[PDB]
């Protein structure tokens, strides 16, 4: 009908989706063992989007978890919803990559790309009309940044028409855990521009900023961080699973978010995050969602969008709201701020409404926006990648994998050409 | 799931953990004391042999 | 602790299950077939 | 002899860590020892026109 | 599963292996006999029999029998497989030539067959941990040739190196600089990473922070075991950021000729001192940068850091880790090379380090290990070069090695190799600003 | 009727918060650091 | 959050530290073990074991003075590293403690200062205590400030210093150390609180009836001075005044940071029986020349800045009445360019008492920080005595033999000559 195969790459990817799948099963009333105890007929009306049918009233994951290290996956199949997955979709090798992008992309990845291609083909042919796939991974590791790129490039050839999302975790300069980070990141975004329909730039340091200030959590783990990206990407396909006053899907946003094929990077954000001192002194309303969202402190990317221009803005609202108050706010932000919006695109805003409120909440909103501030990330990464590469530091690890040197040069060049043309769209006269 | 989904329990666990670590360290202190007593008596008996 | 706001299950707060035995294919066939009590 | 001191320690519980959470390989070990999922079958799949499958078009 | 094999060489090697293995047995739960009184977290070091026994993956080797017979007699006489403990009747007596050309070649084959059997027992192996000294004749020459043969036996496998480097002032030998000069070609062209440590720095650290006077080799060995435990803890036990050996192998080495990081441990304090001190992530990571706590008599401030690998352990939080790293980067005297603004490789582990009875370290809920690759180590090789040059000028003790039967030109060859490596370190230290 | 329904929903939210606070108290009273495994010699 | 670190130097500093830190433990309730059976957080610091550790650095060039602390009742209260000793002392020599023995332990202290500083989040300043007479209190303290000032460009550095008494003296070569230390307290100090031991001797014998005192009596009244200054930071009050507030409102020119302290009321309990104490009565004694804490008479000079510290059951209405009466008295003079010269800080908690002390339990108190130019006559006496000795070049071979240049003696004498000259110009009241 309209099905999604959830591709999973790396320790980042496995932990992100495990929290994500914990959320969705609660959204559809599924126990840790797999059945449906709920009383919502509309929870089962569209459960085949993410799950597959099994005997005995059981519903199974349509996920393929991938890693290069055995240690991560028992952590998945021992957790809150460990047993809901099936052992065959669990695919993983014996030797890690050591944060080396080349190893997972060329040397060790090639032995495992076959088996993951096998299982995803069966999840593809299991569904009648597959809408498109979906991957969560990190640009800072060896498998998600590495193998994850090799997976996408193959299934683009196999399934060209199908949409392809990616919630790629981009590294932060303020907080980085990897010396060899810039080499992997520069060699992966070159794969992302060519073969991806849709990308969301999630940055961990931003999640550390949002928890310290708005949430005032004393000791945040990565589990709180995983819950943020799960609620965001629950808010992207919420209109797909449930009916609404004005419906949409991923493809409805996809055509409406891409003026030109080189630009598919966006800045997700969540509306209703308040601390526990803020719950008592609040009155939930459509304006208060727009006030919390448009605050650039709230964004989960790593750049301030006042330094650029909004190309296109999406707002997927969830709950029961009056639409006059919905559209009047979207017009109101365009009129007041007369400098942050592109002029050659009037009515920059796409808005969708899903009637079913979010889990555990009465009102919410989700946002996908294309700005010029995304180029602030790359040029800062290019500031570090060139500093690595001018002295050929850490190069023998990648050179010994069998690649040449011009692949680095074309990577930055294509990366430099992207931000160069991206800068032009900021400074462009409409008339 | 609800064990994971609370922070104040992590605070209380850390507090009680450190509190019990203190008493374990006290046991280590008594261990060190008995070692020093042992070496002292070794020196005394060697002095007796010299005399 | 993002959502220790009260959980407040929506549909739980506010028949055909006996017809289709909580099966998605049976419900699809039913809603094509009317047969909803 | 000083070398004999290295193993002159009777086991007592307070030389031991407060908690103990090791790596348990009970499931992925089996999944390694057995072959992974792979299908060598014959080509099986319905013909699909996606948007509508099998209507009753007629004059 | 991920397994590692220990190849303790020499008297230092077997003593260090003894301390490390007492630590491992106490940690994982094994009795001195070898049984469990009560998951498979021991698989990296121990193999499990049908009867419930745990068998070491460690080949003690020495050329003097006594140093292994006390091991064969001691409390762990039954834990350790006797054919793992390999002995020779006569030893090199601080003669690299003897340990390389006359005496080692008799039992080369036996040691190679046993390590072949141990690697056969292993299914997917991770690394060979080498423990030796730069001064001893056996631990220099026999170690050197076993690297030479083991390199072609296993081309791809990681060969970690832990070595006692001759102290700049105190010495237990007079003929040590010749052996230390001639060994360096092996740790240059046939090693993956090295951890040279001088006993003098550990002595200063112990008498300064631990406040234990009159130390011995046991006190040093317990710290070295703590270091190796911190290295292997991410492998043995889970962590939110687990780091295997290949990850920190990659994120420390800029060029193939530079595989000499420097170790650091904190907190290392007495229990009475730990009574009045709050121990936090910031405090422990600031203590790991002090030059007085380095395990090598060199000052990193005289050089510049190119890389830093970081291993937290215990009850640690990524927020505090990031705050500490931010403070360290804001520090000015803590300098970094111009071609590395991002130079940290962080891994965290849950289980706090255990404590050995009768030892010295009081148990601390969180702990830090640092593996900093800086360019301040070259001055130690400069001191070695100066002493070896003033040695070799008058041709003292050379008759011993020549009558053993090696050519004299290898002395000059090794001297030129180490001079070139020092020049390489200077080239790295040069900045393109 | 609409405003009555919204008021009762608000009361239900208060009751849920009270219940979760009480079970917070109970799991505060509980005490364990076992993690499904005590050390093998304990 | 407010944090202060004590940097007590010399045999005076240790003995002052014994009285002062004992006062702080009794003020907050700290057991001699160090356990409370966050007003304490300005002085103490929490540990994992629930132990409070003082933020102090006790330094001495001889071990014996600190060895009494190491075996005292408060042995477990103090951390072993904080107490720093030395094998040989300067022996009433500035030069030994400045060039030969000072450099021996200057650096190890700075390690301990940093660790105490890093434990603190927001540092207000450093309270530094030493003496002008002894070599360690004068020589070593001079180097530390020079390194501290270039290390901490902004953090405050207050000075409670023992000045030589005008008539009595415990040393012969004490004018040499007193003169040449004045460089540090000029270009590396923010405020000063010079005390001659004589001025406490008559105050106690006249007011407290103890006809035969000791230094412990002298130390305890010094403790009340420091406590009253810090009491505003420790506890809540109607008008809290921090270090930066009264530093600003006491120094009209950066070369003038030498006020005079005055504590009131200081009466024995039995004579406190006959005296009803009010805000007016105590604030009149703060201007009495007989109760002055420095051997000088302000009636021969003129106040330019008066800082007023109240504490206890005080009322702002009665404070204003007391100030008005003070201004209507021709015996008290004020400079022309300061028509308004007062600074009132109000605290709530009354000062505590020590068993075996001298002061009675009093509900209200008052501390006084009055800058006057009548302190000018004090160093002129010191100029007269130094010049009367330096002409014959006595004791000079000691300082020369250590390796300090003889021209520094003349330069030191000249600097105070310009110092006294400046205080005449401020005393001049021009049109
Ligand atoms: N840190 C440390 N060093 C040791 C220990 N035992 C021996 N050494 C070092 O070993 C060096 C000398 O070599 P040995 O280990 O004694 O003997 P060897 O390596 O087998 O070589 P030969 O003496 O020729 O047999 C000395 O410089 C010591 O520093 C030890 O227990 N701890
Ligand atoms: N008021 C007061 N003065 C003190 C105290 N202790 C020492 N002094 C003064 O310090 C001067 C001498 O210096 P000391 O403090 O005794 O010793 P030092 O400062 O360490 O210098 P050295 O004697 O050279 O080591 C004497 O003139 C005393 O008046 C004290 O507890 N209270
Ligand atoms: N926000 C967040 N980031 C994570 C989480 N787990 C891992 N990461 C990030 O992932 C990076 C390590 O990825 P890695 O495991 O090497 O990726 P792989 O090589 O593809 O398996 C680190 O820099 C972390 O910042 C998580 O639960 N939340
Ligand atoms: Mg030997
Ligand atoms: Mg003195």
């Amino acid at each position: 009908m309209r099905e999604i195969v959830h591709l999973q790459a790396g320790q980042c990817g496995n932990q992100i989706g495990a929290k994500f799948w914990e959320v969705i099963s609660d959204e559809h009333g599924i126990d840790p063992t797999g059945t449906y105890h709920g009383d919502s007929d509309l929870q089962l009306e569209r459960i085949n989007v993410y799950y597959n049918e099994a005997t005995g009233g059981k519903y199974v994951p349509r996920a393929v978890l991938v890693d290069l290290e055995p240690g991560t996956m028992d952590s998945v199949r021992s957790g809150p919803f460990g047993q809901i997955f099936r052992p065959d979709n669990f695919v993983f090798g014996q030797s890690g990559a050591g944060n080396n992008w080349a190893k997972g992309h060329y040397t060790e990845g090639a032995e495992l790309v076959d088996s993951v291609l096998d299982v995803v083909r069966k999840e593809a042919e299991s569904c009648d009309c597959l809408q498109g796939f979906q991957l969560t991974h990190s640009l800072g590791g060896g498998t998600g940044s590495g193998m994850g790129t090799l997976l996408i490039s193959k299934i683009r050839e196999e399934y060209p028409d199908r949409i392809m999302n990616t919630f790629s975790v981009v590294p932060s300069p303020k907080v980085s855990d990897t010396v060899v980070e810039p080499y992997n990141a520069t060699l992966s975004v070159h794969q992302l521009v060519e073969n991806t329909d849709e990308t969301y730039c999630i940055d961990n340091e931003a999640l550390y900023d949002i928890c310290f200030r708005t949430l005032k959590l004393t000791t945040p783990t990565y589990g709180d961080l995983n819950h943020l990206v799960s609620a965001t990407m629950s808010g992207v396909t919420t209109c797909l699973r449930f009916p609404g006053q004005l419906n949409a899907d991923l493809r409805k946003l996809a055509v409406n978010m891409v003026p030109f094929p080189r630009l598919h990077f966006f800045m997700p954000g969540f509306a209703p995050l308040t601390s526990r001192g803020s719950q008592q002194y609040r009155a939930l309303t459509v304006p208060e969602l727009t006030q919390q969202m448009f605050d650039a402190k709230n964004m989960m990317a790593a750049c301030d969008p006042r330094h650029g221009r909004y190309l296109t803005v999406a707002a997927v609202f969830r709950g029961r709201m009056s639409m006059k108050e919905v559209d009047e706010q979207m017009l109101n932000v365009q009129n007041k701020n007369s400098s942050y919006f592109v002029e050659w695109i009037p009515n920059n805003v796409k808005t969708a409404v899903c009637d079913i409120p979010p889990r555990g909440l009465k009102m919410s909103a989700t946002f996908i926006g294309n700005s010029t501030a995304i180029q602030e990330l790359f040029k800062r990464i290019s500031e570090q990648f060139t500093a690595m590469f001018r002295r050929k530091a850490f190069l023998h690890w990648y050179t010994g994998e069998g690649m040449d040197e011009m692949e680095f040069t074309e990577a930055e060049s294509n990366m430099n050409d992207l931000v160069s043309e991206y800068q032009q769209y900021q400074d462009a006269t409409a008339e | 799931q609800f064990r994971e989904r609370c922070e104040e329990l992590r605070t209380k666990l850390a507090s009680i953990h450190e509190k019990k670590v203190v008493e374990e360290r006290n046991a280590q202190i008594e261990f060190n004391k008995e070692l020093k007593r042992q070496k002292l008596v070794e020196e005394h008996l060697f002095a007796r042999l010299w005399e | 602790n993002l959502y220790l706001l009260g959980y407040q299950h929506y549909f739980q707060s506010k028949g055909n299950y006996s017809v289709h035995q909580n099966s998605h294919e049976r419900y699809q066939e039913a809603v094509r077939k009317v047969l909803l009590k | 002899t000083s070398a004999s001191q290295y193993g002159a320690f009777s086991p007592r519980p307070f030389f031991f860590p407060c908690k103990f959470l090791p790596q348990e390989q009970a499931f992925t070990e089996h999944l390694k020892t057995t072959g992974f999922y792979q299908n060598n079958s014959l080509n099986v799949g319905p013909d699909r026109t996606r948007t509508i499958d099998s209507p009753n078009y007629q004059h | 599963m991920r397994e590692c094999i220990s190849i303790h060489v020499g008297q230092a090697g077997v003593q260090i292996g003894n301390a490390c293995w007492e630590l491992y047995c106490l940690e994982h739960g094994i009795q001195p006999d070898g049984q469990m009184p009560s998951d498979d977290s021991f698989n990296t070091f121990f193999s499990e029999t049908g009867a419930g026994k745990h068998v070491p993956r460690a080949v003690f080797v020495d050329l003097e029998p006594t140093v292994v017979d006390e091991v064969r007699t001691g409390t762990y006489r039954q834990l350790f497989h006797p054919e793992q403990l390999i002995t020779g009747k006569e030893d090199a007596a601080n003669n690299y030539a003897r340990g390389h050309y006359t005496i080692g070649k008799e039992i080369v084959d036996l040691v190679l067959d046993r390590i072949r059997k141990l690697a056969d027992l292993c299914t997917g192996l991770q690394g060979f941990l080498i423990f030796h000294s730069f001064g001893g004749g056996t631990g220099s020459g026999f170690a050197s040739l076993l690297m030479e043969r083991l390199s072609v036996d296993y081309g791809k496998k990681s060969k970690l190196e832990f070595a006692i480097y001759p102290a700049p002032q105190v010495s237990t030998a007079v003929v040590e600089p010749y052996n230390s000069i001639l060994t360096t070609h092996t740790t240059l062209e046939h090693s993956d990473c090295a951890f040279m440590v001088d006993n003098e720095a550990i002595y200063d650290i112990c008498r300064r922070n631990l406040d234990i006077e009159r130390p011995t080799y046991t006190n040093l060995n317990r710290l070295i075991g703590q270091i190796v435990s911190s290295i292997t803890a991410s492998l043995r036990f889970d962590g939110a950021l687990n780091v295997d050996l290949t990850e920190f192998q990659t994120n420390l080495v800029p060029y193939p000729r530079i595989h000499f990081p420097l170790a650091t441990y904190a907190p290392v304090i007495s229990a009475e001192k730990a009574y009045h001190e709050q121990l936090s992530v910031a405090e422990i990571t600031n203590a790991c940068f002090e030059p007085a706590n380095q395990m090598v008599k060199c000052d990193p401030r005289h050089g510049k850091y190119m890389a830093c690998c970081m291993l937290y352990r215990g009850d640690v939080v990524p927020k505090d880790v990031n705050a500490a790293i931010a403070t360290i980067k804001t520090k000015r005297t803590i300098q970094f090379v111009d071609w590395c603004p991002t130079g940290f490789k962080v891994g965290i582990n849950y289980q706090p380090p255990t404590v050995v009875p009768g030892g010295d370290l009081a148990k601390v809920q969180r702990a830090v290990c640092m593996l900093s690759n800086t360019t301040a180590i070259a001055e130690a090789w400069a001191r070695l070069d100066h002493k070896f040059d003033l040695m070799y000028a008058k041709r003292a003790f050379v008759h011993w090695y020549v009558g053993e039967g090696m050519e004299e030109g290898e002395f000059s060859e090794a001297r030129e190799d180490l001079a070139a490596l020092e020049k390489d370190y200077e080239e790295v230290g040069v900045d393109s600003v | 009727a609409e405003k009555e329904e919204e008021r009762q929903e608000f009361e239900a939210g208060l009751a849920a918060n009270k219940a979760c606070l009480d079970k917070i108290q109970r799991i505060l009273s509980e005490n364990q650091a076992l993690s499904q495994n005590v050390h093998p010699m304990r």
